[PDB]
């Protein structure tokens, strides 16, 4: 989806995906973890 | 209403967390029952027929709404009054509406924001959302400052068009939908040249104060809906009221019998107990790096740097450090001799790998011992990673005081969390001044449970998140329960250099159960529950006690001279006294050194005046 | 736009300043012109036919307005608005009008003060004017505020039928004379519900900002016809814009780019060059009571100290020496070791001969020497006696500066009249900041008009006026001129040790015509026009010079030995070295300074053991 | 005029004055001094 110059951008396994819309790059965090590239550890919810 | 439930908003720019019923359930859980957002308000991903019914109660975002990437229909923001701006999005906007349609062009149709009356700060933006109808319709001249008026982008277009058209009570046909009440409510442009600010009618008599920042329901800064910038406990204020009041008429400071101290948007009566006290009067972070912070009765002030003032060394997330979000290898060196970081500590795993995406080679893991000279840190501290071959957090061993200004989520000041280490081994933490605790999921940690927290909280309301470590019961199953030899206040440890108290008495750092009054090593005695060691020329004895204090005033054996008061290996040969003369003492028998006449200035090696010779 | 004219006003309450002429010449030659006095407003004992058409311009009064005792038919103070009311008459009042009559019983008639609108604190009182017209019709409620309502004592007797009624166009009646230009104009008793203040008119529409003091011409702070406690640039504030604002999302405090300086009652851009700058933003007179003045940083400051901050005086006309007006023989002894007076200096003729009616005793001049170890005036100095005896200013000999923040009449800052001095003698005197000079009626000091007082005038606009004294040429005629060893920059006295700077040379506090070089009995040397003696060491040169300094570094040859690079009276035999190691030396050949063996203890004659028979 | 207790009120040879209109005493002073006891010297005009 995304090219190689984001490869490693979505931290903790996250996926990184294209919005073909806005014309712009997010990641699609795991259940958890929070932040704009899923950096955070969500702590006030399952530890 | 006397306090307003507040929430923190998200951060999440366009990041979805999760599937799309799990993003929904974090929008739900950070949003419900809230009338104030400290952060930012985004509602992404939103899919069809979810309820957003719990967004009805916001009346105030303090940072901007993004409102993008959802197919909802109807997103009910009735009550949301102002949105303040202090923070853009894409450096201009403070609202921003944006793609909300799905493969089937279908999406939002309804944003009901009729008390949508002001934008502090930024502009606005919408486009491609071609559902949505009855908004292009507003005057956005009313809402956003004239002073953002130029950087608007408004685009709208409503192919489809399957709604009607606006209420006939709508000024100019200006709706925020159907429905009369869905009309827009003019405050600002409508009003005669007496009213600087907002106003209520066309009539010159219903200027509101320069304070309100929506409208007013009285001329008074005391009916103000939302305050501009300040907050008095009643009244909107641009500035909090002085300490100390200047006086024309004799050219000298008075004190003000209202004074306030301003702490964020409001003026209190008093700085948290954890704040830094300004001159000014004002609850700061950190002061100024002409200055130094130091404690003074009870309360925290700052005084100026005398030359070389000690290192202060900023935190993660602030100041030259906006752009990182760990102590990546780039800016370990910057940490060098700081005995106290002014922010934050993010530890995070993409330290010890390395960033491609920001060209951080991966950390050294021995390079840590770089923050054993820390003893403080004025914000948080959050470890979510550390080197696999250590048993406890090593770094962090002088570690103090976690004052807790800025936390993590606004609630937690200490977080450990899914660490391999086997102890905490924080063996010199004494306070959290502020801040929840979570030290949680740690796969084999004993001992964090020993410790009472209570004791290290500075504020009541502190609670602890000790959750899902290793079993207390496999802890003792393996004999990981600290030592004996210590007070049941906690351990940090196995060793007895890690217990919180001891049950007999300390050595210095680590607890003993005896401070060998009678043998073994040189002999020391008892004070205030430790043990200290009197000088050496302190004669010991295999009897009984052997000295009393640290000077010779009280030994019980001195094989050395015993020059009356004191004891002494050897008597003084001429130490500076008086007469400004090399004051002498002969030699004793008795050990008991005496003075000799100026004569024998030479070594007076004998006793008496005459009985001195060369 | 350009400063209104101010006066000083007088102070002197009922008192008459000569006959029915001179006491009417001085209120012409002080209130002619005037726009604005600084102090009160007194008009007594003025008579009949005489033309106060000079009081038609004075806007507002900052003291008290008192006028009495006239028999003048009309005082025409029909340009008056405000009375601030920053002192009081009879401790109450800021407005009495008393006892105008002469003995017919037809005084004060006319009092036209159409245009006084608000008395901003005290009372008023009105009495005994038996010709008066035309003011007890009016209201006032509208004038003065409501917190002195109680305090006013108005009783108003004219029964004899002299007066005009009031011309029919003004609410009841009330009417400041006759004419449809002469009648109360109301502007608070008038007010809608939601006024804050005064109001221009009945209508909600016509209220006033909250600090306009009399009244307006419009809405806004810039439209006051004058302002209620401060004045920035154009506008009427209730504070100066602080130098430094509070933010209240970073919770730090950023400096404001209209931060002004409060000076006084205005906002000013910097404090003046004399004045103390707190770090408020306001320019005071005195440090608080915990700190001191703190030197010159290019400006003065405040620094606070540790323990004791030091010994100030308070000066006269402040603190406890509020109410006596000389340096009495009561409180002289409070001056005692203090070396900065925190005011002023009067002695006048009533210390000296003593006064009954405060029952204080005579001073004695022996003890005016309690003065000598003052070195700093920080408001003015006036002298108008000084014990006959004396023939110089002895006691102000360590003075060196007078910082003129309070002057005498509001211009002068030094004063020397009428004494019988021979010479000023302030002979360390080096700086006056501000306010003029005045040393004039002395009828034998003449040793005045030398020196160049635009060297020590710190700002401009400063003059000296020095008439009058001795001759300028009958102690010419008699030699009464400084010494040949003075510069032309100028002198204070006869002595050498009495000159602004030297012609040649000086041996401390005194001119010379020439260093002890070669010959003299102290050896010198000359650096900076300086002369200094040699080390002791330093061999009497008959030849050429005999030192390049003062220590014996610099001596062409020693007196004595010589211990390396330093001249010794006796090589070192005792003095502290390392690991505790004595030193002993000896002198061989060439008298120089050699260490002796390390084993002699007991000194040495010479080189080694062979030299120590020990 | 005013009673004993007022001998040398005024000083620099005024002489002192009743007022029996207000029941005051007052100073009437030289010409050259000012000041509610003629205390001062008149700096501004002529010496």
């Amino acid at each position: 989806e995304c090219p190689l110059s984001h490869d490693g951008y979505c931290l903790h396994d996250g996926v990184c995906m294209y919005i073909e819309a806005l014309d712009k790059y997010a990641c699609n965090c795991v259940v958890g973890y929070i932040g704009e590239r899923c950096q955070y550890r969500d702590l006030k919810w399952w530890e | 209403l006397e306090e307003k439930k507040v929430c923190q908003g998200t951060s999440n720019k366009l990041t979805q967390l999760g599937t799309f019923e799990d993003h929904f359930l974090s929008l739900q859980r950070m949003f419900n029952n809230c009338e104030v957002v400290l952060g930012n308000l985004e509602i992404t991903y939103v899919q069809r027929n979810y309820d957003l019914s719990f967004l009805k109660t916001i009346q105030e975002v303090a940072g901007y709404v993004l409102i993008a990437l959802n197919t909802v229909e109807r997103i009910p923001l009735e009550n949301l009054q102002i949105i303040r701006g202090n923070m853009y999005y894409e450096n201009s906007y403070a609202l921003a509406v944006l793609s909300n349609y799905d493969a089937n062009k279908t999406g939002l149709k309804e944003l009901p924001m009729r008390n949508l009356q002001e934008i502090l700060h930024g502009a606005v933006r919408f486009s491609n959302n071609p559902a949505l109808c009855n908004v292009e319709s507003i005057q956005w001249r009313d809402i956003v400052s004239s002073d953002f008026l130029s950087n608007m982008s408004m685009d709208f277009q409503n192919h489809l068009g399957s709604c009607q058209k606006c209420d006939p009570s709508c000024p100019n046909g200006s709706c925020w939908g159907a429905g009369e009440e869905n009309c827009q409510k003019l405050t600002k442009i409508i009003c005669a040249q007496q009213c600087s600010g907002r106003c209520r009618g066309k009539s010159p008599s219903d200027c509101c104060h320069n304070q309100c920042a929506a409208g007013c329901t009285g001329p008074r800064e005391s009916d103000c809906l939302v305050c501009r910038k300040f907050r008095n406990e009643a009244t909107c204020k641009d500035t909090c009221p002085p300490l100390m009041l200047y006086n024309p008429t004799t050219y000298q400071m008075d004190v003000n019998p209202e004074g306030k101290y301003s702490f964020g948007a409001t003026c209190v009566k008093k700085c948290p107990r954890n704040y830094v006290v300004t001159d000014h009067g004002s609850c700061v972070r950190a002061c100024g790096a002409d200055s130094y912070e130091m404690e003074e009765d009870g309360v925290r002030k700052c005084k100026k740097c005398e030359g070389p003032c000690r290192k202060v060394c900023n935190g993660i997330g602030i100041g030259e450090f906006k752009d990182s979000l760990s102590i990546n290898a780039t800016n370990i060196k910057h940490f060098k001799n700081c005995t106290s970081i002014s922010g934050d500590l993010h530890i995070l795993p993409v330290a010890f790998r390395g960033d491609s995406f920001t060209h951080t080679p991966p950390l050294d893991p021995q390079e840590l011992d770089i923050l054993k000279t820390v003893k403080e840190i004025t914000g948080f501290l959050l470890i979510q990673a550390w080197p696999e071959n250590r048993t406890d957090l090593h770094a962090f061993e002088n570690l103090e005081i976690i004052r807790g200004r800025t936390k993590q989520h606004g609630q937690f000041s200490l977080a450990v969390v899914s660490l391999n280490i086997t102890s905490l081994g924080l063996r010199s933490l004494k306070e959290i001044s502020d801040g929840d605790v979570i030290i949680s999921g740690n796969k084999n940690l004993c001992y964090a449970n020993t410790i009472n927290w209570k004791k290290l909280f500075g504020t009541s309301g502190q609670k602890t998140k000790i959750i899902s470590n290793r079993g207390e019961n496999s802890c003792k199953a393996t004999g990981q329960v600290c030592h004996a030899l210590c007070s049941p206040e906690g351990c940090w440890g196995p060793e007895p250099r890690d217990c919180v108290s001891c049950r007999n008495v300390s050595r210095g750092r680590e607890c003993v159960d005896k401070c060998n009054l009678l043998e073994g090593e040189p002999r020391e005695f008892v004070e205030n529950s430790e043990c200290i060691q009197c000088h050496p020329e302190c004669l010991p004895q295999a009897m009984n006690i052997t000295c009393t204090g640290r000077g010779p005033d009280n030994c019980i054996q001195c094989a050395h001279y015993i020059d009356g008061p004191h004891c002494v290996k050897t008597c003084p040969a001429g130490v500076m006294g008086e007469n400004n003369t090399l004051v002498w003492k002969y030699a004793d028998a008795g050990h008991v050194c005496h003075l000799c006449h100026p004569n024998c200035t030479y070594g007076c090696t004998g006793p008496g005046l005459e009985g001195c010779p060369t």
